[PDB]
């Protein structure tokens, strides 16, 4: 790229797009447990009393486990629960000309979520449902068997979550519902109700434009907003790896799983890995040798899956975190950190839920179709130096106007656009000009 | 004491009671008397494999004739041979000084 | 052990799968294939209010439906009191499970003993109130938040008239207790030894 | 969640010195039992069986503090960061520091921990009034800075959001942008000009 730097040169959009971004971020894994009698020793007698003269490491790890689990639906409470009141979802749902369909519940489909929530729902393969398997399911022919039997038939088994993805809906919904009808002010304190277009008239006032830029502009607006979320949904529709780390996080853990049943085939150093081998060939003694040996490392790889569980869970508690705050500073008020929420300057932004996770649809103002124009630090009307108070002075072709940093509105030069400070020696690029005086 | 709350627990209420045994049914009893009892027997360096199949191996028979100076089992023991059963035996016979 | 419809090669006496689990074995007298299943089919949850408060718990199998808990537990190898959790009039089925010992009620309260897929346990008194001091083990469906209704209306705004100051409190750890071992003293303590 | 950090390394160090009565294989838990009875060479395979239990034990305490340290870490960092930005300063981050709008806070010491005070202005006693986008006055569109047009009974005010505090329509509480046909939902009032 190539920037030309001037003195005396400026670069004032004189357009503007709404621009919707998407972010997907995981909140939550799947909640796994063991019961290590199963796993080690898992029907044999003689062995159990030899684990129980081992230690109380079953105890431990269970524990570590079970904080895991515990911790997955706190992460789930933290983003999603923020709000007190249910909001009802509108009847209506246009506001201004701006079209919340597609992001609100529709009460014709059978399904509580939405349009989009549908395609992300969609997108993720697995969704724990492999995992879940009734009983009598694992009996059957040979190519019947597969891996979640196994796990079932060692002691591993994936807990339901608390909240009902139907729940996680009904909070998004209430979420988006107070956004679009009681605006920023829901989110702290009680809930004050606010047209949409005087609500997008503050948006635009917090980045910096006019209200009347709102207002006069509003049409298009709304046809743009209409259309970033058409193609947002075109392009979940199709194929894509938008929702990648969701589905990432799902295979971690379904091949932790694997792993952790395969290693029961993997020999220790004993005779066998099969307890029943050893037990029905050896004399007590040396079974126990061999036992011990088995005993051993399987223990040691349960301990392997649960530190790398224990990792794995923080990483997604931080992961967690942060979409809390998000749903805090861009959901419920409007953020000027930079890059915070979306890439422009941000305006709004909606939660969806997604299968163990958020996704925020981050509506930005992306200013656009820039001019270049000269400028001067000040102007020197008379023998007083003025300088401009929420504004930059540009020449126009014609004469010097003063406007709006990110939205080029010229205005004229009076003695209220701009204060009046020191002299005109001082300041370095003062040019000549008239000061209109409406008096 | 147990604090308010739901806790996943392992299986103490259900244990086997009865023991359900399945061998082939092989009525004679391994020829013992043949391969340790034979007039001859070879030499070290052309010794004999016989395969001995179809049959109960009860070592009990040998107790009032052999002695047995030495006995000695490796890949398994010796208390567990009347509970197992095996795909094939092989027995190598020969004479050696003591 | 139960009847199978594994297929087996013609003369192998067993079947094992990844894990080497034995699922399957042949009856050397019959010949016929049995599948071998573990004595404990999966994870069971005891849901307590309490050794203090009460004796009284509820049970909850996770894979199973109620129909069919009674075989999944082996209700006849049981104790009497066990069988009593087998079946009953107290059934309740949740996609966690199989809930068993708790009544349900059709109030919605807040989450006070979580059992999963959106249902909680409590020990409230006894909707009838029979013995009027009785209380038990209460299941229900956990209540999300406070219904609310905000009227959308064009040309209406709602501007506060006054303001409450609120001084709230935020309890955030900054250290935990800093340990030091002697591996040492703790393995081989005062053996010479074993130190070597 | 203090009591909490407290229990947690509590439970801890006693599982570290249960763990010593635990065999690992070895004929017994006590060293001394082993080193008395057997002669040196198997004592020694049974030492380094209970010596192997016992290191692996210690490794686990070790990793398990590890990782509560680094969730303890995270956490101080954000204390850090909220004594930063709500008690040196005002912050404008919605929910950082309190529930309201944060107006101040106060650190308070506890053990392990601290405890922040948070300040905060909670706007009450909404009243609904009628709107309008903008003001038609003559031919020119008006449009309030830093205020809503607001429709108390008798006639049109301008007011601040978080407090109701009316105001008269003057030239210099509104700006003039554009005309009144753009608008939608513009209303015809005058605005009173104080010269
Ligand atoms: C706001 O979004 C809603 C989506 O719920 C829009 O309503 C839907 O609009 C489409 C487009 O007309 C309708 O679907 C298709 O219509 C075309 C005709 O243009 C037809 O060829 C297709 O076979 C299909 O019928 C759809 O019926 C309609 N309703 C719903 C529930 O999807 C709405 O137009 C958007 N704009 C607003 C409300 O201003
Ligand atoms: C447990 O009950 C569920 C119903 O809640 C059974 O699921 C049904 O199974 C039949 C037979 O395959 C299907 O036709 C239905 O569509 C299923 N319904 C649902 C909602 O999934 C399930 O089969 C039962 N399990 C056992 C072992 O009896
Ligand atoms: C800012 O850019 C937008 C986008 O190109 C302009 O909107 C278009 O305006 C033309 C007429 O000028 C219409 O035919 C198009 O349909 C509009 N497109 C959209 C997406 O609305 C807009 O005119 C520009 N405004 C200024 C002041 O430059
Ligand atoms: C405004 O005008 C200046 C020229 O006066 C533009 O600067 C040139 O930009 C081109 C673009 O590729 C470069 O190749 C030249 O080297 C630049 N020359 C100078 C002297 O600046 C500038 O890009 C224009 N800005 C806009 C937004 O159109
Ligand atoms: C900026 O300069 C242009 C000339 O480059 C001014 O031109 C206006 O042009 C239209 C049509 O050509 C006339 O009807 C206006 O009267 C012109 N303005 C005058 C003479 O002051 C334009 O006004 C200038 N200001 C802007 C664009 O804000
Ligand atoms: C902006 O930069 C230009 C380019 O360097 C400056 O123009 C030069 O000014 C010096 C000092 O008067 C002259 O000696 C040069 O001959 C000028 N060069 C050209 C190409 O005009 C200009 O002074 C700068 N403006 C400001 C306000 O600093
Ligand atoms: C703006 O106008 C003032 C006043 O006309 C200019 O100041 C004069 O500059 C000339 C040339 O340097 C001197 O001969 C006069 O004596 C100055 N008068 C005063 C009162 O200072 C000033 O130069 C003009 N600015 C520009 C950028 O042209
Ligand atoms: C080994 O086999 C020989 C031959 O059968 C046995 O000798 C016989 O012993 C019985 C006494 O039980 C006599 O009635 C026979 O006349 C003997 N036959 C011959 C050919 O000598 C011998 O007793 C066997 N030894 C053992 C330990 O079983
Ligand atoms: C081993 O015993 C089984 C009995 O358990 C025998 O199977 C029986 O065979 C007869 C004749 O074919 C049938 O009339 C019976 O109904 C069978 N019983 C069962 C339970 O299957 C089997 O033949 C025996 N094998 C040998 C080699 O004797
Ligand atoms: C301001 O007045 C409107 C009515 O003009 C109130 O809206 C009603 O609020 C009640 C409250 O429960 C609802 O039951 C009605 O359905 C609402 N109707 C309409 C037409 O809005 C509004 O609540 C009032 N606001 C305040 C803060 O008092
Ligand atoms: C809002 O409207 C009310 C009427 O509903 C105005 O009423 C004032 O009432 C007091 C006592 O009744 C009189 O002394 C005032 O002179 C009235 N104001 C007038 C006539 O302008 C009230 O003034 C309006 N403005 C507010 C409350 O700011
Ligand atoms: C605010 O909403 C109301 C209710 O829809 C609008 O009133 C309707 O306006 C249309 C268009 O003139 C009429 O056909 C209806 O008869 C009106 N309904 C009622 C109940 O009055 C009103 O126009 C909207 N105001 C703005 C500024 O958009
Ligand atoms: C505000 O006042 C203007 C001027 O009195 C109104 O504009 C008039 O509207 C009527 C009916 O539509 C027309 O017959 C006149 O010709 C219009 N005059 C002009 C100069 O445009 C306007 O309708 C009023 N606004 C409201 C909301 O009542
Ligand atoms: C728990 O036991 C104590 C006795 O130590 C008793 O005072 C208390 O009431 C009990 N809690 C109950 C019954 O909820």
């Amino acid at each position: 790229s190539s920037i030309a730097y001037s003195n005396n040169t400026i670069a004032i959009p004189t357009n503007f797009s709404i621009s919707i971004t998407t972010e997907v971020m995981p909140v939550s894994m799947a909640k796994t447990s063991v019961d290590c009698n199963m796993y080690i020793c898992g029907d044999s007698t003689e062995c159990a009393n030899l684990l129980l003269q081992y230690g109380s490491f079953c105890t431990q790890l269970n524990r570590a486990l079970s904080g895991i689990a515990v911790e997955q639906d706190r992460n789930t409470r933290e983003v999603f629960a923020q709000v007190k009141q249910m909001y009802k979802t509108p009847t209506l749902k246009d506001f201004g000309g701006f079209n919340f369909s597609q992001i609100l519940p529709d009460p014709l489909k059978p399904t509580k979520r939405s349009f989009i929530e549908d395609l992300l729902f969609n997108k993720v393969t697995l969704a724990d449902a492999g995992f879940m398997k009734q009983y009598g399911e694992c009996l059957g022919d040979i190519n019947a068997r597969d891996l979640i039997c196994a796990q079932k038939f060692n002691g591993l088994t994936v807990l339901p979550p608390l909240l009902t993805d139907d729940m996680i809906a009904a909070y998004t919904a209430a979420l988006v519902s107070g956004t679009a009808t009681a605006g920023w002010t829901f989110g702290a304190g009680a809930a004050l109700q606010i047209p949409f277009a005087m609500q997008m008239a503050y948006r635009f006032n917090g980045i910096g434009v006019t209200q009347n830029v709102l207002y006069e502009n509003q049409k298009q607006i709304a046809n743009q907003f209409n259309k970033a979320i058409s193609q947002i949904q075109e392009s979940l529709t199709t194929t894509s790896t938008a929702l990648g780390k969701l589905q990432d996080v799902v295979n971690q853990n379904a091949q932790a799983l694997n792993t952790l049943v395969k290693q029961l085939s993997s020999n220790f150093g004993a005779i066998s890995s099969v307890l029943n081998d050893i037990l029905s060939r050896l004399d007590p003694p040396e079974a126990e040798v061999q036992i011990d040996r088995l005993i051993t490392g399987r223990l040691q790889s349960l301990q392997t899956y649960v530190t790398q569980q224990l990792i794995r869970a923080a990483e997604i508690r931080a992961s967690a975190n942060l979409a809390a705050t998000k749903m805090s500073e861009c959901v419920l008020g409007q953020s000027k950190r930079v890059d915070f929420c979306g890439k422009g300057y941000h305006l709004m932004s909606f939660p969806q839920a997604a299968p163990h996770g958020v996704v925020f649809l981050h509506v930005t103002y992306v200013p656009s179709q820039e001019r270049n124009f000269t400028t001067a630090p000040a102007i020197c009307h008379e023998g007083k130096a003025y300088f401009p108070r929420e504004g930059v002075f540009v020449f126009n072709g014609t004469s010097w106007f003063i406007t709006q940093r990110n939205f080029f509105s010229p205005q004229i030069i009076t003695t209220d656009n701009t204060f009046v400070s020191g002299s005109c020696d001082v300041v370095i690029g003062i040019i000549n000009n008239t000061v209109y005086d409406p008096l | 004491e147990i604090d308010k709350g739901i806790y996943q627990t392992s299986n103490f209420r259900v244990a086997p009671s009865k023991e359900v045994v399945r061998f082939p049914n092989i009525t004679n009893l391994c020829p013992f008397g043949e391969v340790f009892n034979a007039t001859t027997f070879p030499s070290v360096y052309a010794w004999e494999r016989k395969r001995i199949s179809n049959c109960v191996a009860d070592y009990s028979v040998l107790y009032n004739s052999t002695s047995f100076s030495t006995f000695k089992c490796y890949g398994v023991s010796a208390t567990k041979l009347n509970d197992l059963c095996f795909s094939n035996v092989y027995a190598d016979s020969f004479v050696v000084k003591g | 052990l139960t009847p199978s419809s594994k297929r087996f090669q013609p003369f192998q006496q067993f079947g094992r799968d990844v894990s080497d689990f034995t699922d399957s074995v042949r009856d050397p007298k019959t010949s016929e294939i049995l599948d071998i299943s573990p004595c404990s089919f999966g994870g069971v949850s005891v849901i307590t209010p309490g050794t203090n408060t009460s004796s009284e718990v509820a049970v909850l199998y996770q894979d199973v439906n109620c129909t069919d808990v009674p075989v999944a537990i082996h209700a006849d190898q049981l104790t009497p009191s066990w069988r009593v959790y087998s079946t009953g009039n107290n059934v309740f089925q949740t996609q966690a499970g199989c809930l068993i010992g708790a009544e349900h009620v059709d109030t919605s309260y807040e989450c006070d003993i979580p059992i999963g897929a959106g249902i909680c346990a409590s020990y409230h008194t006894v909707s009838s109130l029979r013995s009027t001091s009785q209380k038990s083990i209460v299941a229900y469906t956990m209540s999300l938040g406070a219904d609310s209704s905000i009227a959308y209306s064009n040309n209406t705004i709602a501007i506060p008239t006054n303001f409450s100051i609120s001084i709230t409190t935020e309890v955030m750890p900054v250290s935990m207790a800093k340990t030091s071992v002697d591996c040492n003293m703790y393995i081989c303590g005062d053996s010479t030894e074993c130190a070597n």
